């Protein structure tokens, strides 16, 4: 298929969606008419889309873990414990590795040596592999919406089946669930899967059923700049609604310093609305989705604390409809149902804690807003340029030249040029631009703020910074000090 | 430091990044001519490495916690391909969850590692390692 | 002795003196010539004066837990575990209660009972027992500057053992160490004493020892709005100033709206060097300690961790100069040594992934700001007035007429008419005003902002809003929503 | 009529009040009568609101952790006062620290104490007990 950002006819669908069903044997469990009666009879308090626009309403911020196991009992279990002890507001199911590397066969292995040694050996729910049938017993087990976390390059049979098992939210997006995920994944390939799992949505919107899309806002969880990351999530938002999908949460992993990190998602959410309103989506229900911290985490449970519900504190004052949950395992490995449990409990009593309350605007908020934003557009207007109006194409080549950029990114497709490093106040910068397409005045100010780290620190700001802002959270501060 | 040279990668189907880039960084400012396969790498690919460039040690980075599947069988394989008593270390988050370190580290040394390391493990502890068992100390 | 606001002569301190030395057999090993040479001779890492004016020049907020037990080793072995293990920047000798009554005799038998037991029955140090060799050993044994932290009417022993002892800061006040923590105290007795507490403080830093100070702010714990406990604070920091007194820190307890805690706590420092220099006082070094959420705990100790590190994060956002460290057994009893290292240890996790961040200004803290000046004004104008120009005798005068009334004080004392709650947003404002003199224009403020509470939760505003509030942190959120 | 009258105190050199107030509202409304004698209270103070009452009960409050010192003997002093039988619960934050609730339960009831409550009671366990024991239910 060539990739163009137009939405796929339904002939064009139904084509990849029968080539795709054929990948592993679950596929023969999706029934297209048969879901839709399935979904419509999903009450509305276990529908994500829908409980997503009450939290909205609410003006409420809603807590949801990350959680999944090889085996389907225990996994329910895990689930009914985070709902239960924990007092989750949505519910995942993490998807393992092998899955979201198309490896069902060794899913299966995984499942069969997890029974034997009586825990689970791999790292997530093995979804594909458990069929519609298995993902349906998660959802009627649980009282709270289901949604698929994951990081999958080709995540079509996957979303086939967790949305015809009921799971009414899927997260990803064809630049976020590649770049951070992939080694060998070309992004024409990655946007081009993607829009399949857009345009299941949309199919299923047009049917009247209401599903929510998730583009994965931290991508490699290591000191990513604000302005980069939400011209992902922007990005992906646009390329979605092209596909049909009319709700979309998009995210933003947390930086550390409380304005930068409220100025990106407040920068985020307007500019999703207003590039949406602009290219003629007018029927899309955007909400927003804050990551607690998503680099390395200190081990000593106590500390891990003080980050979750820093975290949590940034999120509520920012207004995000949802934040996602880190445990005191984080360091350590896949958290057990207690250590996760103990993490949406801090998180909770932390929202309770600030029920209503917002940052209020100050020059210093407004200043760092106009920032990001100017930088955001720096990079949407060139991609848009580059693909002579085609957002996609213009994504492809945004790559290619180095004009999109991720830290730390495995894909070869990646540049790798971009270097971020903290300001002297934590603010994430760019420390070297490569081809980030920067006006001079741009480059001049985060230019000007690493001065005054370098200043404070009595060092010349360097990758020497990078690596020590990248073990900084870890050892117990969020700015890497000379030791 | 004497130079020697190590292969580096990321084992299986995990895609963590920042770690292998450190320990690249850190194992060549050490002295070490360091190999690095990168993630996503199946042990057919550190075999190969090795091979070509006469390597000293392989390093088997496993951060995603399914190396306890994926890690099973290199000594074997090494033998196979003529690397017998090549060094093999693997370190990271090599299992799923937290557990009781005295019985990982026995249930990878079984598996025919050299040597095993927890979470959170220094670049600087492997190297100081490295240097022992090389005897360039 | 008749209490006026000025600054004893030595020859009536000295009489006073040799009185209270005498009221336990340690007071003989109190020499004030030896200890001033000891003092002297004690390490600028290990004066909290001199700590407190460092960490102002740095801007950085410096953790200090509670902590102490009935015997001398164990308590030595707790305070070394908080500073090695939990990372304390100041270290707490936290006095039992019957020392707090002057119960000498029922201190002994506590430590009796407790070397018997092999715990401690005491809920604290008991340092006039312990001596001034006992007190020494205590300090020799540490690496941090230490502070007597309590809540006794008459401390006029006490102090005298513990500065000769070498710990050079003492908490309380005339009106803070007595409201909450006495019954048949008059106001009168409590403001003369520590009026002693106060000038031996002032005849040490005549000899040139630099000792602190610290009103204690948060008074009864419950609901206390901060232009009343505002004003406390700054009367206790004017009545000791006019001792002699020349380092003061001043403190508030979290009511746990951010943007309120931020104002109280700036304000109350803005304000308390104002009305220091009004009357003269010119070389006072003050700075501010913020008391993480001194109402009832949660008993589930991640939910005490969401309490725990929003409250640390409200503390390092408003510039505190210091916050003191509550622990996941709060709910509960006397923390363990590990208890209390894991809450240190997540509140300096938490101010150092917020190092340097200040809340910038806003037109909702300017607001709140000038409410709460307003309001504090109020109450100390007319005690003032009251005094005819005295501040002592003023507040003495004060409470007679319920100008100044803190809520839920057991003092026979205190009126017991004004009545707290909080509004829609967690604010605490006063729901009664009892005889607190404000005008019109501030008691409406003060109904506009309930209103809106009571048009949300459907329900007039009550003493039941009350009640609901008290319960409401224990109970998992800050508001006492209906259920 | 029957209105019961119960003794409200917190004992020793505690001086918490919050709950006392609490627990005078809580038992009040529930129809009793409350002879609240306040914060600081000795044993004697108990037992003198007690005769001058003919209290049906006493509600020993203790918050402050020295309660498992200050509460031993006041059976045996009620006793010796003509109150025999009388009702004695115990409640509030009772020993210094968190114990094994069963062990602190069964100290204070060897003391004498009919009823003894953990951290975190509410006032309706209270009532609703002390209804039971005075048969008022
Ligand atoms: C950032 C991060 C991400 C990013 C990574 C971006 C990228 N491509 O690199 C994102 C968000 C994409 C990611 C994704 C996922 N992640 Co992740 N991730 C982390 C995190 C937070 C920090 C990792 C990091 O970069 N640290 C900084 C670097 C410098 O340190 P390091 O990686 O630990 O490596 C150092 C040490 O381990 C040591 N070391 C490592 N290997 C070796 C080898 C030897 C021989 C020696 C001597 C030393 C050594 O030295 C290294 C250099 O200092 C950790 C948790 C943590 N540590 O707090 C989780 C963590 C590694 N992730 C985890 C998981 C499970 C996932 C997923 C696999 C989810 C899933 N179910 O599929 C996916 C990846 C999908 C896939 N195909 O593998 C788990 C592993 C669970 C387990 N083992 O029980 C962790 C531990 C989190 C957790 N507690 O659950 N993750
Ligand atoms: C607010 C507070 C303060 C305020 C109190 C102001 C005042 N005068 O009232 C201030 C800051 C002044 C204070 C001081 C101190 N406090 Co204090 N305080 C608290 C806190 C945070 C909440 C108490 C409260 O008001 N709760 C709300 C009310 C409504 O509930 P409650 O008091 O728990 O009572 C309810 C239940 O217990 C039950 N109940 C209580 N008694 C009874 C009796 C019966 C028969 C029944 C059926 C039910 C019942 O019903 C009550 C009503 O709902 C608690 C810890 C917590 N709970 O989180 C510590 C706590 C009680 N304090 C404690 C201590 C030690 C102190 C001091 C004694 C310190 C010292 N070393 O001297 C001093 C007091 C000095 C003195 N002479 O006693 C400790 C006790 C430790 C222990 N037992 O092991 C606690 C538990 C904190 C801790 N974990 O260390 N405190
Ligand atoms: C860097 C992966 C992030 O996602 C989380 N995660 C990934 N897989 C699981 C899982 N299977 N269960 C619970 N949390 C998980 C992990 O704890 C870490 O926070
Ligand atoms: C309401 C008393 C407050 O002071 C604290 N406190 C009082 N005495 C001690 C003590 N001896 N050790 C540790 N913390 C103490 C108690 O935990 C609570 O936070």
């Amino acid at each position: 298929m060539e990739l163009k950002n137009k939405k796929w006819t339904d002939e064009e669908f139904h084509k990849q969606r029968e080539e795709v069903l054929q990948q592993w044997p679950t596929g023969k469990e999706v029934d297209l008419q048969e879901a839709v009666d399935y979904l419509k009879k999903i009450p509305a308090e276990k529908n994500f889309a829908e409980k997503l626009v009450l939290a909205k309403k609410k003006g409420i911020t809603m807590a949801q873990p990350r959680a999944g196991v090889a085996l389907l009992d225990e996994h329910i279990e895990l689930l009914r414990y985070l709902q239960d002890e924990g007092g989750a507001d949505f519910l995942p199911s993490t998807i393992d590795a092998y899955t979201r590397q198309n490896r069902y066969d060794e899913c299966e292995n995984g499942i069969k040596e997890s029974e034997k040694a009586g825990r689970s050996l791999l790292n997530g729910f093995p979804g594909v592999n458990h069929g519609v049938k298995g993902c349906r017993k998660v959802l009627e087990a649980v009282n709270l919406p289901l949604q698929a976390r994951h990081g999958t390059p080709d995540s079509r049979l996957l979303a086939e089946i967790i949305h015809a098992g009921g799971w009414t939210s899927n997260e990803g997006g064809g630049i976020s669930y590649n770049v951070p995920y992939a080694k060998n994944v070309t992004i024409e390939k990655s946007l081009l899967d993607w829009q399949y799992c857009d345009r299941l949505v949309g199919f299923y919107e047009e049917q009247g059923v209401h599903i929510n899309r998730e583009p994965f806002g931290p991508l490699t969880g290591t000191l990513v700049p604000p302005s980069m990351s939400n011209a992902v999530g922007i990005t992906e938002a646009l390329l979605a609604a092209e596909q049909g999908v009319k709700n979309i949460t998009v995210g933003y992993g947390e930086c550390g310093n409380m304005i930068q990190d409220i100025a990106a998602l407040r920068c985020l959410e307007e500019q999703t609305n207003e590039y949406l309103k602009a290219y003629g989506y007018n029927d899309v229900f955007v909400t927003t989705v804050f990551h607690q911290w998503m680099g390395g985490f200190p081990q000593d449970e106590s500390k891990a604390f003080g980050v979750i519900v820093t975290a949590t504190t940034i999120a509520a004052l920012a207004g995000a409809t949802k934040v996602i949950v880190k445990t005191p395992h984080e360091a350590i490995g896949i958290p057990t149902k207690e250590a996760n449990a103990a993490g949406i409990k801090a998180t909770k009593m932390a929202l309770n804690m600030l029920e209503g309350q917002r940052m209020p605007m100050s020059k210093e908020l407004e200043t760092e807003m106009a920032v990001i934003k100017a930088e955001t557009k720096c990079i949407l207007d060139k991609m848009f340029e580059l693909g002579k109006g085609d957002l996609a194409i213009g994504t492809v080549k945004a790559f290619e030249t180095g004009v999109m950029d991720i830290p730390f990114g495995p894909s070869k497709y990646n540049a790798g040029k971009m270097m971020p490093v903290r300001d002297n106040l934590g603010c994430v910068r760019y420390l070297e631009f490569g081809n980030v397409p920067f006006t001079e005045e741009i480059k001049n100010y985060n230019r000007e703020r690493l001065q005054e780290r370098a200043k404070f620190e009595g060092r010349d700001v360097s990758f020497q910074m990078v690596i020590d802002d990248i073990f900084a959270v870890g050892k117990g501060r969020l700015i890497g000090r000379p030791e | 430091m004497e130079k020697k040279t190590i292969v580096l990668g990321v084992i299986g189907s995990d895609c963590h990044a920042v770690g292998n880039k450190i320990l690249d960084h850190a194992f060549t400012n050490a002295g070490f001519n360091v190999v690095n396969i990168g993630v996503l790498s199946p042990q057919e690919n550190f075999i190969k490495a090795a091979i070509e460039t006469k390597a000293d040690a392989i390093l088997v980075s496993s951060l995603y916690g399914q190396g306890e599947i994926d890690c099973k069988g290199l000594r074997q394989k090494c033998d196979e391909a003529g690397l017998e008593g090549i060094l093999l270390y693997v370190g990271g988050n090599i299992v799923v969850g937290k557990q009781h370190w005295p019985d990982v580290e026995k249930r990878f040394k079984d598996m025919g590692y050299d040597r095993v390391y927890a979470p959170g493990t220094p670049p600087e502890v492997g190297i100081a390692d490295l240097k022992k068992d090389l005897n360039i100390e």
